[PDB]
């Protein structure tokens, strides 16, 4: 009756998916090949039924070139799958946001609205979408603005959560990234609803530091993707002492139209051979969540304030233990709140410990993602300002764009508004004088 | 014969009014499956107030079950006394409530008013002499506050000649489970003014003092909680429902209860709490279940009696108790505490007697009291609204689901209209 | 209805619930444990490859 | 590397312990089936304030 | 009398108390509706 | 609750942290891992029953050379710890106390001072940061200070023992320890609680004398500071007929705010063969207790006198025996007592008997810890001030502090107020005339 449809797009997207399914599958239950093991309604909340023990997923995975579809449908869940959901291209955009959103989008886009609109046919009430995706190539920035586009046309009074990995503020893997970025930025702030950032580094730096591996990889770095997905949207699949809804995210962090971008963290990030040493107790969690190395983005808290912070308890927790721990946290000062805001605080209750992968994390009794909307992004979002100044400085790798066919206009029209994004940043910043 | 028709509201009122219905089906004797299994005829003499007749003893209770989440209900009926009612009480749809008082009265919720009004009606018909309605309902977040508002409104402009006993679990100050709860209780206490006749307010906070300072509990939960608001929630309804000397029932306690029509707002008590270690060491009887009633620390609402004026009180007791006792330990706390208790009206406390304790129990008392503390819990709100207001803040959606902003600076006058006079009764 | 209301029943659970986690991790370390060989079995392989 | 996403097969003995569902078969088998509609005409009898079908013996 | 009967009421408080022990002894024993545990255990 | 954490620094400090814990354990219960072996709330105070019923050490074991803590986690208790608690550096802070308070040291320092925030967050009344600190080799100088500065700063009336080594009169393990000593008593002045110092030298005397062990190894004299440690935390952790928890010894020895400087002294320091021959009585080991020949500080009671002192017993202790002692003490005439302080010392007794870790100490069902203020600890603080003059006087040894930060002032800055302690002692031991 409740239920969001995932969409995947670009390789980052498919394999945060892949991570994803992985998990969402074994919380409920289900098998790899997609019949259940010799036997519930949360199979509604992310699957179908088709009346012969056979779920298959709300999830359209798409990619405009081969071998990272090609992956799933020869691995171990091609069954699980359908197999022409897979939805796959003949040509890469190429790094390109415009060859994803104006030269190769055409040839795929009504495919992947027609199977939007198969996936929504059967659907009772549609709570959202779960958009997932990277700030960076074409096929993760440019496909997915102009899947944006459309599904506010075909879809305008329905949600539009999203998982995006923004760009590496120190290193990076490409040298496209910040004119790609923030063509998507401007793109998605007046489409997109609420998108979680990510930063690969952070993640980096939790894992080296928190999961004692000095060895993670990509099938940990969005490993770790897919339990902070399935820790927010949960609550919907479960009960609980305080459930949250799709809807209630956003009318409780999203305060002005256009701030719409928050932080994330995860809760024990423990190590299997660490967690015989802690009593891993609601205000300890609650005190990992707000220490400054454990975000999802590479960005200090303390030069900036607070102003929606979301807890999300799963697992055998106390709504009062809850209480003890916001009124601990609520008293330090080094975490500052914005003064328009008195209580900035939501509590989500789910009974449901956390479901464990066979890999690096351990199973802890309780687990909290906090989900911040600060103002501290306005930090990366000038650093990637300064870098696309940089480039843009004199007409550098632009000649590509502007022969497959973007306007020299876009760039400039996604630098005046991102810094309309800073300056609105800034604007709920400063306190209030008057 | 008397007659009451129970509302609830939203999650947080669903809960409580469940746990009321397992309270007073325990009380009755009244098994989860409907039929009778008690002890004394005088739990059928007058059965039929909360619980509908139906074919061979199988009671229903006159609760409609009412939210935008088509999911709280469901544990309703799961819980442990889910299979008892009508499964046409049960009126939902799946939309996004998400804790907007504009989502609670200005569009789906006000798309399913008309649908619970249908059965609310079809229970008003189906009496014989209705006292009235009493709601269930939190008003910090929506669909209770949203909806229950609107509710309360229809239900005032339909029959406006019955008592409405709204039980409303005011948002606390030290935490907030929803980031709103200004916004939406600013816009329910500025509805529940100028239609309710008995406001309930609970706090959570004062829930949890009593849970950890008088209960001495370890691990209170939410079941425990609406437990604490069951036992007050069924003991003002007594009279109503057992016999004994002194009746009293809901009308009688609202006119001799609110002086002027407005300051209608209570703090709930119960207070034969003792602690499971503690119960051994006490010599229950009336003059320590004043003591216990009185002390600041067995209060259901975060407001501190010491700041303020006691406009009048009452004392709904029930158990085979002399009255001596009970009417000369209140001659002697209005003696003990006077300037806590207001000179221009006098003798300003209440005494009703019912003869049947609750269960595990010999006597017991519950507290209703129209302090003047309620003008902290106004003016704390009031605040909150106010810095929440004055940046154009997390009201968006308020304006884009149909609200304008002359509504707000409405609510906001009139609650600190309703803040005015709780000074003016302060300072004569 | 007994279930839901007498405190150390839940204080019970919490104890089953911890020593349930504890053997549950046991198991996990054995399993990290085995992909530990699996890594230097794997090693040794390329060793030999290399020579 | 996109194998491990399917690999190890799940024991016995990894699953978390307990689960907590949330069933709508009430709200199932409730919603497509109405939510009554008053669409009636009126059957409530000719209901008095204290004295329903009085004595009026004071007469003459 | 109402010396016998308080003695009597305090008599039933006791046994009640220890009815309550056993009970919460037995319920304690080892207490698991099969919907509880997800397929992946049955 | 009764709580007290114990931040062992550098070398000295991590190998006595090791005695202090072996002892702490076989006397509480915790078996080396933990796991209490059982069949009350002792450990509470220094432990923390975490889940499945264990039993972790509250403390931090931190110095800049990986060779002592790596030991640590590669023997017997390598499980009571959780891994994060030991932090380690990579170079070594080569005998200098500017590596400390100045370079290889603003970075461990942070780490450190955060793990201390967690290993105090999970506690209730925090009644003494217990800092086990040598007085030479630059970390255990330079890195306790950079710590005991940031601990007063967050962490203030909160009480701050520091059972520091003095360094030493003749003997000395290093040409630069003297520098050391005259740089950080500048800040164990200005920043500390009750310093208790103890030399080297004394253990030694006593190891050979009364403990009977010609040649014991360094184990052996960190086991017997073991006993001492304990008895000082020995009533907030069992019971007492006349308790006496770290504030109490904080505000019954010290007497202007600037002479936190005491000397400590066990009790029954017998050996086995040779316990068997002596009554080990209360007066006995008092009258012990005070003699010049076992003071744990070469300084001698006869050139001195006695501010005020401390008396801790341990085990069977009549507590009319102790008034019987301490009349049958300041009775004589040898022992002198500063005019000021008319009541003479405060007596202390638990019940919990001396454990006895297989080693020296023998079995004595009694015991003491002498704590005083004596005016005497003057004539150390003097040999120090002539080395740092003697060395200073050819600035020699300096180039090195002066190329790793501490500007050529710190030294004399420094040295005037050590000759300003040193007059606060001739100035409280003066006689009142007025
Ligand atoms: N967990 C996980 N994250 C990934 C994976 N692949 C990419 N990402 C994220 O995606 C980011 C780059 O995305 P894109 O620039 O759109 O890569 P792309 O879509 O393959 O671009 P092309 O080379 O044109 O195919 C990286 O910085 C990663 O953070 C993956 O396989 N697993
Ligand atoms: N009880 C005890 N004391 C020791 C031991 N080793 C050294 N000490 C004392 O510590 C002093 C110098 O050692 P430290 O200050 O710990 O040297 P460090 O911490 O390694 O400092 P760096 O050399 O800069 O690394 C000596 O004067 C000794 O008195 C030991 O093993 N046990
Ligand atoms: N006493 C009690 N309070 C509850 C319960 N469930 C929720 N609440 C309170 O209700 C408040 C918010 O509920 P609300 O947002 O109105 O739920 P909604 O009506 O579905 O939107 C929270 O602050 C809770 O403290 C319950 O079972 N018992």
């Amino acid at each position: 009756q409740r239920e969001c449809i995932s969409v995947h797009v670009g390789q980052a997207g498919v394999q945060i998916g892949n991570a994803c399914w992985e998990l969402y599958c074994l919380e409920h239950g289900i098998q790899p090949d997609g019949q259940m093991p010799s036997d519930d309604d949360s199979f509604n909340t992310f699957f179908s039924e088709t009346g012969a023990g056979k779920h298959v997923p709300r999830a359209v995975f798409v990619d405009l070139e081969p071998t990272v579809i090609d992956e799933v449908r020869t691995g171990t869940y091609r069954q699980l799958f359908h197999p022409e959901q897979l939805i796959t291209g003949k040509e890469d955009a190429a790094n390109n946001y415009a060859r994803g959103h104006y030269t190769i989008g055409k040839e795929l886009i009504d495919l992947v609205l027609d199977r939007i609109r198969k996936l929504a046919d059967q659907c009772t009430g549609l709570q959202g979408f779960l958009i997932f995706h990277s700030f960076g190539g074409g096929t993760g920035s440019g496909f997915t603005s102009l899947l944006m586009e459309r599904l506010s046309v075909d879809y305008g009074k329905k949600s539009k959560l999203e998982f995006s990995i923004y760009p590496a503020p120190q290193v990076s893997t490409a040298v496209v990234e910040p004119y790609n970025s923030i063509l998507t930025t401007h793109t998605t702030l007046e489409h997109s609803d609420c998108a979680f950032m990510v930063d690969n580094e952070a993640i980096y730096d939790i894992c080296r530091r928190n999961l004692d591996i000095e060895r993670p990889t990509y099938t940990n770095l969005n490993r770790l993707i897919s339990q902070i997905v399935s820790s927010i949207t949960a609550s919907l699949r479960f009960d609980g002492a305080l459930n949250v809804d799709l809807t209630e995210f956003q009318t409780n962090l999203v305060p002005y139209p256009r701030i719409h971008f928050p932080l994330a963290t995860y809760a024990p990030v423990i190590s299997a051979e660490k967690a015989y040493h802690e009593q891993l107790s609601v205000a300890e969690i609650t005190n990992a969540c707000f220490e400054p190395a454990n975000q999802m983005v590479k960005c200090d808290p303390r030069h900036g304030k607070y102003m929606a912070c979301c807890l999300l308890y799963r697992g055998d927790v106390v709504p009062k233990d809850v209480n003890a721990a916001i009124a601990a946290i609520k008293t330090k000062r080094s975490i500052q709140f914005v003064d328009w805001c008195p209580t900035g605080f939501k509590v989500g209750i789910n009974y449901q410990p956390p479901t464990v992968v066979p890999g690096d994390l351990a199973k802890v009794q309780r687990a909290v993602c906090m989900l911040s909307n600060t103002t501290a992004i306005a930090e990366a979002w000038a650093r990637l300002d300064h870098k696309f100044d940089l480039m843009y400085a004199k007409r550098a790798f632009v000649h590509w764009y502007v022969g497959e066919g973007m306007e020299e206009g876009e760039f400039s029209e996604a630098r005046e508004d991102m810094a309309a994004l800073e300056k609105d940043y800034e604007e709920v910043g400063m306190d209030s004088v008057e | 014969m008397r007659e009451i028709v129970h509302l609830q509201a939203g999650q947080c009122g669903n809960q409580i009014g469940a746990k009321f219905w397992e309270v007073i089906s325990d009380e009755h004797g009244i098994d989860p499956t409907g039929t009778y299994h008690g002890d004394s005829d005088l739990q059928l003499e007058r059965i039929n107030v909360y619980y509908n007749e139906a074919t061979g003893g199988k009671y229903v209770p006159r609760a409609v079950l009412v939210d935008l989440e088509p999911g709280t209900m469901d544990s309703v009926r799961s819980g442990p006394f889910g299979q008892i009612f009508r499964p046409d009480n049960f009126v939902f749809g799946q939309s996004g409530a998400g804790n907007n008082w504009a989502k609670g009265h200005y569009t789906e919720g006000a798309e399913l008013v008309d649908s619970v009004l249908d059965v609310v009606r079809k229970e008003a018909e189906s009496c014989d002499c209705l006292q009235g309605f009493q709601l269930t309902h939190s008003l910090g977040g929506g669909t209770g506050s949203g909806m229950g508002t609107l509710l309360i409104s229809k239900i005032r402009e339909e029959y406006p000649d019955r008592i409405m006993n709204t039980f409303s679990v005011v948002p606390s100050p030290k935490v907030s489970d929803t980031v709103v709860e200004p916004y939406n209780a600013t816009l329910s206490v500025h509805q529940l003014v100028e239609n309710t006749d008995e406001t309930y307010c609970i706090d959570n906070e004062a829930l949890y003092d009593i849970c950890f300072r008088t209960l001495k509990l370890t691990t209170p939960t939410y079941g425990d909680l609406n437990h604490l608001v069951s036992a007050t929630m069924s003991g003002v309804t007594t009279c109503l429902r057992f016999p004994g000397q002194l009746n009293a029932d809901l009308r009688k306690l609202a006119v001799n209860m609110v002086p002027f029509p407005r300051l209608h707002f209570f703090m709930p008590g119960f207070a034969p709490l003792t602690s499971r270690g503690s119960q051994q060491y006490r010599a229950l009887t009336v003059p320590e279940l004043t003591q216990q009633m009185f002390d600041a620390k067995n209060m259901m609402a975060a407001c501190d009696p010491r700041h303020g004026r006691y406009l009048t009180v009452a004392a709904v007791f029930r158990g085979r108790m002399s009255m001596k006792e009970v009417d000369e330990q209140m001659l002697n706390v209005q003696n003990k505490n006077s300037s806590y208790f207001v000179e221009w009206i006098p003798n300003n406390v209440k005494t009703a007697v019912c003869d049947i304790p609750p269960r595990g129990l010999k006597m017991s008392a519950t507290f209703i009291g129209n302090s003047t503390a309620i003008q902290e819990l106004f003016k704390r709100i009031s605040e909150q609204f106010t810095a929440m207001f004055r940046r154009k803040a997390f009201l968006h959606w308020y304006t884009g689901e149909g609200m304008d902003e002359m509504e707000f600076t409405e609510a906001e006058s009139n609650m600190n209209d309703l803040g005015n006079p709780v000074v003016t009764r302060g300072a004569c | 209805q007994f279930r839901e209301c007498c405190e150390e029943l839940r204080v019970e659970l919490f104890c089953i619930h911890q020593k349930a986690v504890c053997e549950e991790r046991k198991a996990q370390i054995a399993f990290n444990e085995e992909l530990k060989r699996q890594k230097l079995v794997e090693e040794q392989m390329f060793l030999k490859l290399w020579e | 590397n996109s194998s491990n996403y399917g690999e190890f097969l799940p024991m016995p003995q990894f699953f978390p312990c307990y689960y907590t569902p949330k069933e709508q078969v009430f709200s199932g088998h409730i919603r497509a089936t109405g939510f009554y509609q008053n669409n009636t005409l009126n059957t409530t009898p000719d209901r008095t304030r204290t004295l329903d079908f009085p004595n009026f013996q004071h007469t003459l | 009398a109402e010396k016998e009967e308080e003695r009597r009421e305090f008599e039933a408080g006791i046994a009640a108390e220890k009815n309550f022990q056993d009970k919460i002894e037995k319920i304690l024993s080892t207490h698991v509706l099969p919907r509880n545990i997800h397929p992946m255990r049955r």
